[PDB]
């Protein structure tokens, strides 16, 4: 529960690199720039598409899947910045890349923040 | 489980924003205003403002107003200087008026970008660089007036006791009082007699503006006023903020938006720092003074926090400064400022910071 | 006195480097920084609008920078170019649009390449589709896409080839492609696999030789694609470890991690200890140095935590940038030697690139 | 003398905000940018407009007309920031000041450096 839900946690953690997460994420973190972890700070754009993968959850013990988008058209937020590469992997494998802009499909593509969304538990 | 979703406001009360305007000068192309709540020194969000941005909230706290420059390449094509117009809550771009070509490139004074106290037009200063004030009907989305009349003037004072009026500094160490019809156009002006002399003592620019007249301070640390009681405006001063022993050490002014007025107190705000001499105009403030503008004494003083620049809430009795990068946040309900916080890292480089207005 | 423009760079060509600043904070404003390897000095830049990539034209006469614009920065309509600058005088000369697509992205050598007969710009592109575009130089045109390359990722030029290269696709193998005088695809082959994706996954940066390509992969293994002969022949793993080198975790980490010294065979390498998931990006703790013939490793140096670097086969010489410092090192012997370090070469750079001497 | 002639200088003096010349300079000055004091960097545009003053040269002491030009057209060059402000005065003396882009005139007036380009005594 509490593990999950990062909106009731406390914001020093939701704004670190070290929460769990947060564990493939190259950029800032939104819930620093005005966001939350599930909503792009006013006036961005979340991405359609993203770079995924899962993340060990330590609280509960379980993997989840994450879905690491971001939120586009203003220009780089600069807070928070977090560059964790946890099984991420070059761009031969690219939806599990993260040195590229996951604004790039976006109407505009100034990347602004990045944040972590949780989809579910990890396939099996 | 989740979804990313946008279109959300800003999360903190309109009283609670402030606007940290940084022109980013390493990167001067990406300038940008930043949001904050002053009471926990929250980031809310941002406005991006391309090359060396100017702002302000409209006086009714619904949209935000920027002023900017783009080209079709940046570095090269074709200009386009522009105000824009944006939601307040939702940080959003909702239109933009094409100005000509000429809008002031520089720091960010207040002076430079203000509105009428109705909030109808937007006033701004021009520069190409023979200075004009331009004046932008909001409602219409247009730029309606040039004010030539302005010629060799600088910066725009709002009278805050009349909808469509403004003074600008001239050349002449006197004030040009613009009177704009309800179009924007010039309705009528006037001309006070000199106020303050340029070549021997030259005032900065930013007044401590009262409901009805203006302070304004000078190099040398002298006080000049001037009172819209009337249609007329009438100059005074100087008077000195030193004593004998603040002049035997060579306190003087410093700063950029260096002053404010209380105005239910009579209060003014001024940045000084010691050993003053010709060049040190410009320099971080080692005192906030506290000046009683009634008996034009000093009344308190506090270390500035090497302060550059300030700004008032009224009716919260606040006062922020900042030193370029940290914005400070006092109470000023009582003589003596108290320091409540420090926001550190609001921005890498603002001149500018500003409240979210709340009187309506 | 008077102030002039026109000037070209101070210091002649072949004492020029190429310092890509991202400028991630302000990634709108992104730039070429232009340096003297040979002491240090500042000589000029190239502007680069949002997440530029840049490259030196293989004849030296040009500077080709890749970049996104859009008609109000954070609005408006999207053009992705290239750009061809003059490189003795920093000056724009010509514009090539591309189609929306350029990739946006940290500045790995293999997103922006051209052909060994120098005669097409080879970019890679994500849509997030991969493809990659091919850019008429001379001609000022894009050409088409290479279709052929989905699921593929970045462009290794074949250098015995005129205009051939190679892309390392997600089935773990290579797609060869070979242009025709027009720029479009004349004919293609696919290796055999030559690394497990999933077991043993290599970085993308080449240590590139003449006609063939060695590459690390995360676990401190070597994979080779030979392209002396018709068809592209691949093999490994040979590993870079020893036993000891295995007992402490050691594992390659970086982004341009890689380089070859094409006259001997050394192969070098940023290298970190305790080695795990993640860590793949981690500075060098070390730079190793590989005999590619006899497998072995023949010095290892301080890392000066190191992320890219750069080899010049005329000189004999490695740089090495850790974000915002550029080192210098003469490789002529195994053991690389440390001349100088450029401090605030960059805020955020992932790549240097000399500008080339000869190369024929 | 050589205190008129920076190129014949030390370009660690030169490049000081301190140097006698830059008594009302605000931004980054072109010497450091691989310009001169009086040759922009490669691929950036002179200011036809200037702000200027003058500065006292101790080294003869004589007093000298300053015209504080930029180069223009390329973005920021971020090296040797100076924000000197002698003699330097608000905007309703207009050409006296130094919080404005000397650039703004230019056919592209993204700020890329300033300098100080010695006109003549006082």
């Amino acid at each position: 529960h509490i593990s999950l839900n990062p909106d009731l946690a406390n914001e020093d953690e939701v704004n670190s690199c070290d929460y769990w997460r947060h564990c493939a994420v190259d950029g800032f973190l939104c819930s620093c720039c005005g966001g939350t972890t599930t909503t792009c700070p006013p006036g961005s754009t979340p991405s359609p598409i993203s770079w995924i993968g899962t993340c060990h959850n330590p609280h509960d013990g379980k993997d989840y899947l994450i879905s690491y988008h971001d939120c586009c058209g203003k220009t780089a937020c600069g807070r928070c910045q977090c560059n964790t590469q946890t099984r991420e992997r070059p761009g031969y494998e690219f939806f599990l890349h993260n040195d590229v802009n996951w604004c790039m499909a976006n109407e505009n593509s100034t990347f602004h923040c990045t944040t972590s969304v949780l989809v579910g538990l990890a396939k099996n | 489980r989740e979804v990313l979703t946008g279109g959300h406001s800003v999360s903190a009360p309109q009283e609670n924003r402030i606007y940290v305007m940084d022109s980013v000068f390493m990167h001067l192309t990406e300038s940008r205003v930043h949001v904050y709540d002053y009471t926990n020194g929250k980031f809310l969000g941002m406005v991006p403002t391309a090359f060396n941005g100017h702002v302000q909230v409209s006086n009714d706290g619904k949209k935000i107003y920027t002023m900017t420059t783009y080209h079709e390449r940046i570095t090269r094509g074709k200009r386009s200087d522009v105000v824009e117009v944006w939601d307040a809550d939702k940080l959003t771009f909702e239109k933009e008026i094409s100005l000509p070509p000429k809008r002031v490139q520089g720091l960010n004074y207040d002076g430079l970008f203000r509105q009428t106290t109705d909030g109808k037009f937007i006033v701004l200063q021009n520069a190409s660089p023979a200075t004009s004030i331009g004046i932008v009907d909001v409602a219409k989305g247009d730029y309606v007036e040039d004010v030539t009349a302005a010629a060799g003037c600088w910066s725009v004072i709002p009278q805050p006791n009349r909808p469509r009026s403004f003074m600008t500094i001239c050349g002449d160490g006197g004030l040009l009082t613009i009177n704009l019809g309800e179009d924007g156009k010039v309705a009528s002006q006037s001309r006070s007699k000199q106020m303050f002399s340029v070549a021997d003592d030259p005032i900065f620019i930013a007044p401590a503006l009262d409901k009805d007249k203006a302070h304004f301070v000078s190099y040398y640390g002298n006080v000049y006023s001037a009172d819209f009681s009337g249609d007329e405006v009438k100059v005074d001063g100087p008077w000195s903020l030193l004593n004998d022993e603040d002049k035997a050490k060579n306190w003087v002014p410093g700063g950029y938006n260096l002053v404010g007025l209380h105005r239910a107190s009579g209060r003014m705000y001024v940045f000084m720092h010691p050993d003053g001499k010709e060049g040190t105009h410009k320099f971080p403030a080692a005192e906030i003074w506290v000046m009683d503008t009634k008996t034009k004494q000093r009344v308190a003083r506090i270390p500035g926090r090497d302060a550059l620049s300030m700004t008032i809430d009224q009716q919260r009795n606040l006062m922020l400064t900042l030193d370029g990068g940290n914005v400070n946040v006092y109470d000023i309900s009582q003589p003596e400022p108290k320091l409540l916080r420090t926001i550190e890292g609001a921005a890498e480089a603002s001149l500018q910071v500003q409240f979210h207005p709340v009187g309506g």
